[PDB]
């Protein structure tokens, strides 16, 4: 029974391992990137990095980001949308440039399309208590598209006159009346550029807010 | 146009299958007979005792 | 030594003794017990505002069921300030268990107003500063309530243990005495009716030793949550505040009731005044931002401003 | 131009269909009335093998009915000793989101696959002593669902692309392809002579395909949802499936259609995983309800539960020999039972 | 009425009564200044260190001219635990003027000590972090020798106080007392030889208060900068264990020396073990984590 006291020591050996890489991996933050194609992600990836399933590797004070790209993955969502379900945050990239663009694959503006896809991200069954940091991207090549474009042509229904900070806002706020759980997650709306502004902090602060949320939801404080 | 296999892939199983249609109370049959006839080596069906159960001793 | 013999020359003279009676003022009886009445009065309007409100956000951000405990031990303390005018004849075997029944409703009070207060900063500490994306702080009020019961527990072995063992005799005691220098000699005779118990200064440097360990952890605490969060849920000013009044008013009660038993209203009216000063100041700082903070919150939880930190990392001159 | 063809079709089913009762004379539920049941099942969680941190998605044991591989999302593939809750190994995938894990009959290799769209070959006995990728198979278009070894040489997988490949594994190459499906392959299942494979795919369908050449035998429907799981009966003519709408079938190869059905008015959580006893008298499935039920594969009673998970049961496993059943689940916890 | 007849009688029979004489065994002392003496070549050590090493990193971002007024406040702390094993008189009236002097570089000493502790919290709480562009670099060495001197002006003005207006006089007491419970008589006979002084608990309550509102602001100020750095620069956990050690030793030996005066010797080691641990403690606290990345980086 010595081979068999060998044998116990590897087996604790491999159990005290996996309390390392454990506790490692527990430090890291899991971003699931979504998004229609074409609307920013490869940009929005690409400041992240330069601060099948892709995964991106970024860290920004301290904080080790995972970014977990499956625009690829041509299957079916539902039978995988159960893995993720323990990811920090989702990040959502949506082009503002869609509004008065139809898609590939007509009558229907990309946007509405971005829009039926927010929608059941945010309200799955798998989501119901996770984050979302939604980027909207191209603010100067939509600002000067709504200059001789009305939003009228996405929305029979807006109002408001054909300025972009009026007409970014309402698609903000369009974007977050598809959200049916304010009780418990909420919606961290940014602009962005092809230029990365803040990007990377807004992410920061965004997932920060969110750890101390949940700390808190845990003690029942919040 | 490249739907063109599946009518041959229809065929082909009808062949298949038709070659060979014995009756649902053949299958039923050699089913029972199967599981009646390795029934007291499954452990499962009937519990194991404790003198040669690996996962006790 | 004729001092013996002079022994039983008085024992015939002490078959009597003198007795006590009642000297409180009863204005400052009066003044007291309303002042007392009405900070009971807010007590129970704090709780029913908690109650009331437990599903606020804010005041679900700040612990109502501590704050709740808070409250019990302050409406402790209250009682016992309310005990301290209890001076009037009653019994000997009753004013033993009077004093010993008021001061350890007082510790115990102590006790269940600063455990709670501890808890919610530690709890705020751990929160606000272990963020790690896949463990989560997992504290309940359970646990807080757990920390305050043996925090209880200890504060009443060691009052166990004190009258079990120690408990306050009080008795009649009539003495001469003469003191000498190198050079001078005089006498002096006094009687006194004092309520103490032998080895007193033991049980008060303990038990205020175990406080003045548990006010210094709490300073830790607070100065832990320095800039945590925002009034209503920081809480660090409160305890700031809660334990430098409680050394104040601990050493000055002392040393009053130690030096002035011949002035029994200065004694009554600063020991009440004391409790009463340290118990609402507590409470008024835990209380006051819910009160102000309840009402900019129905409309819409957008102002959300608790979330702040303070963490950087840059060189050192 | 396709109307003739799209009637043809048609008519090609209702021919199906009525050769179907043509030859279903009766059905399972009658001829064994007879038997007398099987009676309580009771089973005892034996061990509990503790390790795993994320959800376990996958099992499978080793031929030798004692050495156990499992697969969890926390990126790690454990091989555990199931007398005595050893590790043996601990291996560090190089992408964490698995979703199946097989074990080589002969033993010396185990696969794993997921979302990266690559079934990766482990060599477990390799002379440094370490574990190494021998291989990584590349060429599917969609997440790999399971993955299954002929020999050390052959493995077929499923993936989410519709399609089933038979691999290679020294030249890694795509041996032969499985079209057909329209849905993505959720599961597949050797038979014991391992020269029939079937595969369930989300389309609600099921089919039979010869390894040999790769051309589809037979087409099983009865499922109104995507099957999830699926495997042989022990003498290799019979397999039964698992579904998401709480209902298991099974279907025979020689009579071409389906033979009984094993669903419950109170289960409205979809299946996992199936998986016939050694005799084939048992047929246990895991739920989403957090616990196992133990069906008896002729009278379709639930004959036992195996209630020691808090949380989905993602994975089953029966030893060849039949002496134990392994119960994978997403609270990171393995259970032999007996 | 009637024991007044009894006083007068026994006051003239008091012959002068008598006198009695305590010693301590030299083996005690013995150990006590074998402890006391190697602990006090720790501090002149440390003291050397600093200074010879006043240009290295480290002595530079650990504030070495406070750690200075630091290690001299231990010197006056040792020095009076070095008085509490003298016990014979000088003058004669030099008891009195010896206990005075014992506790007042005793209280000098333990304000000396942390001082600069709580200055160098406070420089740091400042600078690191309450950072807007604005840059604090005002707070130099002079303001915080400022502010420890504030704290000795405010203890000396205490024992200043406590020496000109109830000093510690030694009597001779003798005394005869009945105690009469509810239902019984009994008798004692006293006699007592103790240096003290009348409202001593006032002294006591005072300059215990003013260190312990010290403490507790020391306490905040550690808790306040218990992320900022590493211990050579931290000194959180130095201030956390010294203030502990501090109310503990204070609590032990204030009760044995007020219920255990008839055992000398054992009063006189308590109190010479708990003023050389929390010195000692706080000294290696604060130097040790210094004197490893000297020998570290060199
Ligand atoms: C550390 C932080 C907290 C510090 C403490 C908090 C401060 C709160 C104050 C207490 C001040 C009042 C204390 C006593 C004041 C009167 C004592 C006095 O000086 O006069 C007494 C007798 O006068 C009287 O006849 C009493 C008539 C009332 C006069 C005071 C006015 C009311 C007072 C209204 C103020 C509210 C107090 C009611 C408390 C509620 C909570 C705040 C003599 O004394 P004696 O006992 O008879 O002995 C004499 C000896 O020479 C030989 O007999
Ligand atoms: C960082 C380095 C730390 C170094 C020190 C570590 C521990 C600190 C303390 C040691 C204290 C032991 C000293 C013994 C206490 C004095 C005993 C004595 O000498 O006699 C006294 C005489 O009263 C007095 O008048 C002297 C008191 C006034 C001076 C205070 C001492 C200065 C300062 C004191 C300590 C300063 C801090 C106070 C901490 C605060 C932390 C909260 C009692 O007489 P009695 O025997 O009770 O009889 C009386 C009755 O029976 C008839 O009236
Ligand atoms: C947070 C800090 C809290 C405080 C913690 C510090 C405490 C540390 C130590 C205290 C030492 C134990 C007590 C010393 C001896 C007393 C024990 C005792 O009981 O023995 C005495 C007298 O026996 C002796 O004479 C034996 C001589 C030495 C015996 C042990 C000492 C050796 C070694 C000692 C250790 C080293 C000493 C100094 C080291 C650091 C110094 C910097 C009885 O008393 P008495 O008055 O003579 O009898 C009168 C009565 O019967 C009727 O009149
Ligand atoms: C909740 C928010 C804050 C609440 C504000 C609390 C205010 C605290 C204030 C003042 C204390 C009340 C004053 C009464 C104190 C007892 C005095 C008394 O009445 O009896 C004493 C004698 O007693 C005893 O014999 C035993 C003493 C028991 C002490 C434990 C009481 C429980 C705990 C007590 C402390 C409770 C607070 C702990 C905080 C701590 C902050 C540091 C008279 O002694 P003596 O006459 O001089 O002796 C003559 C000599 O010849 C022979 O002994
Ligand atoms: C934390 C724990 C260890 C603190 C314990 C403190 C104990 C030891 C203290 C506090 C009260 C003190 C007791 C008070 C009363 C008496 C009765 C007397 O006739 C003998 C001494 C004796 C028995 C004391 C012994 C020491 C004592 C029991
Ligand atoms: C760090 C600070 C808060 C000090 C810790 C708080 C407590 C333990 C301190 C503060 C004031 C101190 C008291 C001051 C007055 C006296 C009267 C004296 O005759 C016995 C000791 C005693 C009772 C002290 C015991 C310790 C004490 C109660
Ligand atoms: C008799 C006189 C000298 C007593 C004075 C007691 C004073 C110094 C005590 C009592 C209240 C205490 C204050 C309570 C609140 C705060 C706010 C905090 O952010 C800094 C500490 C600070 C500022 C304390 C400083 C010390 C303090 C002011
Ligand atoms: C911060 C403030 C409140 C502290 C006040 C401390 C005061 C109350 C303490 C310190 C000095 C003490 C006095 C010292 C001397 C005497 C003379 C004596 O015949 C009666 C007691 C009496 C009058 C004491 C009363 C209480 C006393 C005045
Ligand atoms: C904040 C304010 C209320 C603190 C007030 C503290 C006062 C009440 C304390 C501090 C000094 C103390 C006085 C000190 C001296 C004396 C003279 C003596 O013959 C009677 C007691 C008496 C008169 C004390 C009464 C109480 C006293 C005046
Ligand atoms: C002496 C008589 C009149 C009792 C006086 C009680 C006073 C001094 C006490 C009791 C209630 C306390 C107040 C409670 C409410 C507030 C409002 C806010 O700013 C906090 C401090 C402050 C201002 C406190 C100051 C001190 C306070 C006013
Ligand atoms: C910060 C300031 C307010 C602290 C003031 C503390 C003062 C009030 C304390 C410290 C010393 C104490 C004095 C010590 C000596 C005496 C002489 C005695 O016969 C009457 C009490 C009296 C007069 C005390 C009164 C209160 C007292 C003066
Ligand atoms: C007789 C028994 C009760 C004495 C117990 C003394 C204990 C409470 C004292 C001695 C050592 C002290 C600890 C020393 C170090 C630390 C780490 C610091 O980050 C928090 C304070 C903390 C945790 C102190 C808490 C109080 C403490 C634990
Ligand atoms: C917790 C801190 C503050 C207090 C430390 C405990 C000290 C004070 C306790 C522990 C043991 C106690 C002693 C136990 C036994 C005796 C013998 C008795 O005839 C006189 C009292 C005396 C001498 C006690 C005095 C107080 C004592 C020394
Ligand atoms: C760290 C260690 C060394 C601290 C030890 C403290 C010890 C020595 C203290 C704490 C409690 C004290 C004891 C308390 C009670 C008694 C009973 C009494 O009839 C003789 C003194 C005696 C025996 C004391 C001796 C000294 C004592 C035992
Ligand atoms: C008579 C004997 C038992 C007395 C022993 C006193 C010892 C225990 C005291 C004196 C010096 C103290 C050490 C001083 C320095 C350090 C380094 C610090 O990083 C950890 C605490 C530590 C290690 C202290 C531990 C306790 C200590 C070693």
């Amino acid at each position: 029974s010595a081979e068999d006291k060998a044998a116990v020591e590897r087996s604790k050996m491999i159990d005290r391992n996996l309390r390392e890489d454990g506790e490692k991996a527990a430090k890291e933050v899991k971003l699931l990137l979504l998004g229609a194609g074409e609307s920013g992600k490869n940009t929005i990836v690409k400041q992240m990095k330069i601060i099948g399933i892709v995964e991106t590797h970024f860290t920004f004070k301290d904080l080790y980001f995972k970014m977990f790209d499956v625009g690829a993955q041509r299957s079916e969502r539902k039978k995988w949308i159960h893995c993720f379900e323990g990811v920090t945050a989702i990040i959502f990239c949506v082009a503002l440039s869609d509004y008065d663009l139809v898609l590939a694959e007509e009558e229907m503006n990309r946007m509405h399309a971005s829009m039926k896809l927010f929608d059941s991200i945010c309200n799955n069954k798998w989501f119901t208590e996770t984050s979302i940091i939604l980027f909207l991207n191209k603010k100067d090549l939509f600002e000067e598209k709504i200059k001789r474009s009305p939003l009228t042509i996405c929305y029979p229904e807006y109002t408001g006159s054909n300025t972009y900070e009026e007409a970014a806002a309402y698609i903000q706020c369009q974007f977050e009346d598809l959200n049916r759980r304010k009780d418990t997650k909420e919606i961290y709306t940014h602009f962005t550029c092809s230029t990365d502004t803040k990007n990377v902090q807004f992410v920061f602060d965004a997932v920060t807010d969110v750890i101390i949320k949940n700390n808190l939801k845990e003690c029942g404080l919040y | 146009a490249s739907i063109a296999q599946a009518r041959k892939l229809v065929e082909q199983l009808k062949m298949e299958a038709n070659i060979d249609r014995i009756k649902v109370s053949k299958a039923a049959a050699d089913l029972m007979a199967y599981c009646e006839a390795h029934a007291k080596e499954d452990p499962l069906l009937t519990p194991v005792p404790a003198s040669e159960n690996p996962f006790r001793e | 030594r004729p001092l013996h013999d002079l022994c039983k020359t008085t024992i015939t003279s002490s078959h009597h003794s003198s007795k006590t009676i009642s000297s409180l003022s009863p204005v400052l009886l009066g003044i007291v017990w309303t002042f007392l009445s009405c900070g009971l009065l807010l007590i129970l309007f704090f709780l029913a505002f908690t109650i009331h409100c437990r599903k606020n956000r804010i005041v679900k951000m700040s612990s109502p069921n501590l704050n709740i405990v808070t409250l019990l031990g302050s409406c402790l303390t209250y009682s016992s300030a309310y005990l301290f005018g209890i001076q009037d004849v009653l019994v000997g075997s009753s004013m033993e268990t009077l004093i010993q029944t008021r001061l350890s409703m007082l510790c115990i009070g102590t006790s269940l107003v600063f455990g709670p207060i501890l808890g919610k900063s530690w709890r705020l500490y751990k929160v606000f500063t272990q963020r790690v994306p896949d463990k989560r702080v997992i504290i309940k009020d359970l646990q807080l309530l757990g920390l305050v019961a043996a925090l209880l527990m200890a504060d009443v072995i060691l009052l166990m243990t004190w009258v079990l063992t120690d408990p306050i005799q009080c008795l009649q005691i009539l003495s001469v005495s003469m003191t000498v220098t190198g050079k001078d000699v005089s006498c002096t005779s006094t009687s006194t009716h004092f309520c103490a118990s032998r080895y007193s200064d033991v049980w008060i440097a303990l038990i205020w030793g175990c406080k003045g360990l548990l006010l210094l952890y709490g300073a830790y605490l607070a100065g832990l949550t320095g800039h945590v969060s925002s009034p209503p849920v920081n809480q660090s000013l409160t305890i700031m505040v809660g334990v430098n009044l409680l050394v104040l008013a601990a050493g000055l009660l002392f040393v009053v009731t130690r030096y002035l038993h011949s002035w029994p209203n200065l004694v009554f009216g600063l020991t009440s005044g004391g409790i009463f000063v340290c118990t609402t100041t507590i409470n008024c700082f835990i209380f006051i931002p819910q009160l102000k903070q309840w009402k900019a919150f129905e409309e819409e939880n957008q102002t959300i401003r608790r979330m702040a930190k303070y963490f950087s990392t840059p060189n050192k001159s | 131009e396709l109307d003739q063809l799209r009637q043809e079709a048609e008519q090609l089913k209702n021919q199906i269909r009525d050769a179907r009762k043509a030859c279903a004379d009766a059905t399972l539920s009658q001829i064994t009335n007879n038997i007398d049941p099987v009676g309580r099942i009771q089973m005892r969680t034996r061990r509990t093998l503790r390790g795993h941190l994320a959800k376990i998605y996958a099992m499978h044991w080793g031929t030798d009915s004692r050495l156990l591989v499992s697969a969890s999302q926390d990126g790690k593939l454990i091989i555990w000793d199931s007398y005595t809750t050893n590790k043996v190994h601990a291996i560090p995938l190089r992408s964490s989101w698995v979703m199946t894990c097989a074990y080589a009959p002969s033993g010396n290799y185990v696969a794993c696959g997921g979302l990266d769209n690559i079934c990766s070959i482990y060599n477990l006995k390799t002379r440094e002593g370490n574990v190494r990728v021998s291989r990584e198979l590349a060429g599917h278009t969609g997440y790999l669902s399971c993955c299954r070894f002929l020999d050390d040489n052959q493995i077929v997988t499923s993936s989410g692309d519709t399609t089933c490949a038979l691999w290679d594994i020294e030249t890694g190459q795509q041996t032969t392809t499985f079209t057909g499906h329209t849905g993505d392959v959720m599961s597949l299942s050797l038979a014991p002579d391992t020269r029939l494979f079937v595969s369930g795919a989300c389309d609600a369908s099921a089919k039979l395909w010869d390894v040999r050449e790769g051309m589809c035998r037979q087409t099983f429907t009865g499922h109104e949802s995507d099957i999830n799981a699926i495997c042989f009966f022990p003498n290799g003519n019979a397999f039964a499936t698992g579904s998401d709408d709480a209902t298991c079938r099974l279907f025979d190869l020689r009579a071409d259609q389906e033979l009984m059905t094993y669903s419950h008015d109170n289960i409205i959580c979809g299946i996992t995983s199936v998986s016939f006893s050694k005799s084939g008298r048992l047929l246990l499935a895991g739920y989403d309800d957090f616990n196992c039920n133990v069906w008896d594969a002729l009278k379709a009673d639930r004959a036992g539960v195996l209630a020691g998970h808090d949380n989905r049961v993602s994975c089953l496993g029966v030893t060849d020999d039949g002496m134990a059943v392994a119960t994978g689940s997403w609270d990171s916890f393995l259970k032999i039972w007996n």
